[PDB]
RNA sequence: GAUGGGGAAGCUCCGUUUCAAAGGCCUGAUUUUAUGCAGGCCACCAUCGAAAGGGAAUCCGGUUAAGAUUCCGGAACCUGG
RNA sequence: GCUUGUGACGGCCCGUGAAAAUCCACAGGAAGGAAUAGUUUUCAUGCCAGGUCGUACUGAUAACCGCAGCAGGUCUCCAAG
C-alpha cells in the first residue's frame, strides 16, 4: 500500500510541476 | 489588472484563522444578499504541517505530515494579498456558494481539499505556502 | 439552589441515587390580579445543591405527586 | 529531498542564538 | 510643479482621498497612480508599496506631510494617501512625478 | 471679556512672589500646557506629562524633550551637527 | 435612624475594609463586607481592555472555565486584535523584503 | 540579620549576595572489558520584619444569667486528592 | 435631598504618587493518544478530608496612663426630624 503510494507521489512530482 | 483570481495565495488577518495562509477559489466582485461586500470563497490550512528530517521514519513522519484542511467565506478587507499562486482545479467543483450552509456538505468538502493539500505537500511543491507564517 | 424549568430533568434526578430525601411545598398567590390559585413546589435535596420545580396548575401537581419513586421519602409542607 | 529542508542559521553577531562551546579556558575553578 | 499637476486634476479629474478607499481601487485595478504623503507610518506605506507592485502602478512620494498633501489637492482636512483614477486634462502621469 | 491685563496664568499667585519672577513664569507656563505637533500624527495633540516627557494622545506615543517645550533650541542645533557629521563620513 | 457596625475587628477603613448596609429578612440593616473591585486584564502592547474576558480576582481565574479566559484567534487571550492584525502584517511584509536584500547582494558580488 | 569571609588582646565588629566546590533536574543494553557511573541541562542565594499594606472561601433565621459570621436549623462556597 | 460606592472626564507638579507572594493567559510543540475501543477529570454529577493559637468584658467625668473610682491625656466606623 506505501509503496503503491509512493510511486503516485513520484509521478505528482514530475507531472504536476508549476510554482 | 485586477490580481485576485483562483490561482491566489493571501494571508487571512481576523477572526479565529489570522494569519494563516489560504486560496482563493471563488472571488466574487461586489455582493450579494448575504454578504453584502465583496468577499472570496477560500481554502486554508488550519494546522500546519510539523518539520522533517533524516532521522524520522515510516510512522513519524506520517504523524508530522498530517494536515488539518479548512473552508471559509471571507471579507477583501481581512485578506492581504500575496505575489505567490498556487493550481485550484483539484478542488474548483467542490468549493462553492452552494456547498457552503447545508451542513454537513461542508465536512464533505474538507475530505477532499485534504487529500489535495497532503499530496501536494508530499513530492513538496509551494514550499512557501505549507511553512507556518511566525508573528 | 438551582431551578428547573424542564419536567423530563426533574424525573432524572430523582433516579440519581445520592438524593436521600424530598419535599413538596403548597402556597397560595394570586394569578395577574384577578383570582387565587394553588402553587407547588417539588424540592429535592442533592449532596451539593437544592433542585426545584414550580407547577402552575393544581391538576399537573397531584400526578406529579404519584409519579415520584416509593422508594424516595417524601414530606408535605 | 522533498519533505526534508535546508534551514540554515546565521549565527554571525546580532542575528541568532549562539550555539553551546567549549569554554573550559574561561571557567571559574 | 508638483502642485501645479495636482490642482488640474482635482478641478478636472476623477479622484479618491485616504487609505480604506485607495486600497479598494488598487484592489479593482482602477488606479493608475497614486501619491504617498511623507509623515505616513512605515507599515502603512509598505503595504501601500506592495499592493501597488502587484497591480502594476506607479507611486510617487510626496515631499511634505499629511497636512500640505491636504493643501496641495485643496482640502481643509488632512490626507495621508491620495489615488488617481483617471487622468486629466494635462498629463500627470507620463511626467516623472 | 479679556479678564486680566497682563498677569494672564500667573493671575492664580495673585498678590505675592513680586512683578518680575511672575513673568519669569508667565513665559515658561504658556509653554509648558500649551498642545504642540505630533510630527508622526500631523495632530496639535502633544500634552506634556512630567519634566522632560512629551506624550502624543494620538499614536500613544511618547517623546523625550525639553522640561517646558518639546524642543529646545539647543536640541536642534545638535540634531543638525549630527545630520553634518554624517555624511562627511559616509562620503 | 438605625446604625450599623463593622462585623471583623479591623475598626479602620482600609482599602479592604469596606461596607454596604444591607436590609435582611429579619427586618434590621446590617454591614457586609465587600471585596475589592477586579480590573480588567489587558493587552501588553496597546495598552487597552480586551473582550471577551471575564473581570475577577487574580486567583479566581483558577476556578473559572477555559472559554471565559480566552478567544478563539491565535493570540487572542493575550493581544488587543488590531495588534495582532498588524503583526501578521507586519510579519508578511518583513519577511517578503529579506527576499528583495537577499536577492540584491548575491547580484552585486557577482558583478564586482 | 546568620552563613562564606575579613577585622579585633577580647566582650564581639563589618558585610548580605558579597573574591565560596553555597543543589536538583533529564537520559541511559552510553556496548562491551562482561560483578566498580557514564552522557548532558539549569543558573540566585538563609532567615526575620504589617492582628490597619498584599491576601482562597459563609450567609440568613434561632438560641444563652453571661457565647456566637465560631453553637443549633437550613442554605452556600473554597482548597487538595 | 443626605451619606457612601463606582464610572467616564478635567486640573495640578523641578512632587508624576510601594514591593513581593499568589493566580491566569499567550507563543512554543518535547511527546502522547482510536476502531474495537481509546483520549478529555479547565463541562456536569458523585466520594473523602480541613490541624495549632486568639475569641468573655471595658475602651473611659469609675475597668487604659497620670501614686486615686483624678474636670487632664488617649487611634477609628455608623450617624434620624
Ligand atoms: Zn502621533
Amino acid at each position: 500500500a506505501l509503496e503503491k503510494y509512493k510511486e503516485r507521489i513520484r509521478h505528482l512530482m514530475e507531472t504536476l510541476d508549476d510554482n | 489588472a485586477k490580481f485576485l483570481k483562483a490561482g491566489k495565495v493571501a494571508v487571512v488577518v481576523r477572526g479565529r484563522y489570522a494569519g494563516k495562509k489560504v486560496v482563493i477559489v471563488k472571488p466574487h466582485d461586489e455582493g450579494s444578499k448575504s454578504h453584502p461586500f465583496g468577499h472570496a470563497l477560500v481554502a486554508g490550512i488550519e494546522r500546519y504541517p510539523l518539520k522533517v528530517t533524516k532521522k524520522h521514519g515510516a510512522k513519524k513522519v506520517a504523524k508530522r505530515t498530517k494536515i488539518k484542511p479548512f473552508i471559509k467565506v471571507v471579507n477583501y478587507n481581512h485578506l492581504l494579498p500575496t505575489r505567490y499562486t498556487l493550481d485550484v482545479e483539484a478542488f474548483k467543483s467542490v468549493v462553492s456558494t452552494e456547498t457552503f450552509e447545508q451542513p454537513s456538505q461542508r465536512e464533505e468538502a474538507k475530505k477532499v481539499v485534504k487529500k489535495a493539500f497532503e499530496e501536494r505537500h508530499q513530492a513538496g511543491k509551494n514550499q512557501w505556502f505549507f511553512s507556518k507564517l511566525r508573528f | 439552589a438551582r431551578e428547573i424549568t424542564d419536567i423530563k430533568q426533574f424525573l432524572e434526578l430523582t433516579r440519581r441515587a445520592d438524593v436521600k430525601t424530598a419535599t413538596v411545598k403548597i402556597n397560595k398567590k394570586l394569578n395577574k390580579a384577578g383570582k387565587p390559585f394553588r402553587q407547588t413546589k417539588f424540592k429535592v435535596r442533592g449532596s451539593s445543591s437544592l433542585y426545584t420545580l414550580v407547577i402552575n396548575d393544581a391538576g399537573k401537581a397531584k400526578k406529579l405527586i404519584q409519579s415520584l419513586p416509593p422508594t424516595l421519602k417524601v414530606n408535605r409542607l | 529531498n522533498p519533505l526534508t529542508h535546508s534551514t540554515p542559521k546565521n549565527f554571525g553577531i546580532g542575528q541568532a542564538v549562539q550555539p553551546k562551546r567549549n569554554l573550559s579556558r574561561y571557567v571559574k575553578w | 510643479s508638483i502642485n501645479q499637476k495636482l490642482a488640474l486634476v482635482i478641478k478636472s479629474g476623477k479622484y479618491t482621498l485616504g487609505y480604506k478607499s485607495t486600497v479598494k481601487s488598487l484592489r479593482q485595478g482602477k488606479s493608475k497612480l497614486i501619491i504617498i504623503a511623507a509623515n505616513t507610518p512605515v507599515l502603512r506605506k509598505s503595504e501601500l508599496e506592495y499592493y501597488a507592485m502587484l497591480s502594476k502602478t506607479k507611486v510617487y512620494y510626496f515631499q511634505g506631510g499629511n497636512n500640505e498633501l491636504g493643501t496641495a489637492v485643496g482640502k481643509l482636512f488632512r490626507v495621508g494617501v491620495v489615488s488617481i483614477l483617471e487622468a486629466g486634462d494635462s498629463d500627470i502621469l507620463t511626467t516623472l512625478a | 471679556a479679556k479678564r486680566t491685563k497682563k498677569v494672564g496664568i500667573t493671575g492664580k499667585y495673585g498678590v505675592r512672589y513680586g512683578s518680575s519672577l511672575r513673568r519669569q513664569v508667565k513665559k515658561l507656563e504658556i509653554q509648558q500646557h500649551a498642545r504642540y505637533d505630533c510630527s508622526f500624527c500631523g495632530k496639535k495633540t502633544v500634552k506634556r506629562g512630567a519634566a522632560g516627557i512629551w506624550t502624543c494622545s494620538c499614536c500613544k506615543k511618547t517623546v523625550a524633550g525639553g522640561a517646558y517645550t518639546v524642543s529646545t533650541a539647543a536640541a536642534a542645533t545638535v540634531r543638525s551637527t549630527i545630520r553634518r557629521l554624517r555624511e562627511m563620513v559616509e562620503a | 435612624a438605625q446604625r450599623v457596625t463593622f462585623r471583623r475587628r479591623n475598626p479602620y477603613n482600609t482599602r479592604s475594609n469596606k461596607i454596604k448596609v444591607v436590609k435582611t429578612p429579619g427586618g434590621i440593616l446590617r454591614a457586609q463586607h465587600v471585596k475589592k473591585l477586579a480590573t480588567r486584564p489587558k493587552c501588553g502592547d496597546c495598552g487597552s481592555a480586551l473582550q471577551g474576558i471575564s473581570t475577577l480576582r487574580p486567583r479566581q481565574y483558577a476556578t473559572v472555565s477555559k472559554t471565559h479566559k480566552t478567544v478563539s484567534r491565535a493570540y487572542g487571550g493575550s493581544r488587543c486584535a488590531n495588534c495582532v492584525k498588524e503583526r501578521i502584517i507586519r510579519a508578511f511584509l518583513i519577511e517578503e523584503q529579506k527576499i528583495v536584500k537577499k536577492v540584491v547582494k548575491e547580484q552585486t558580488e557577482a558583478a564586482k
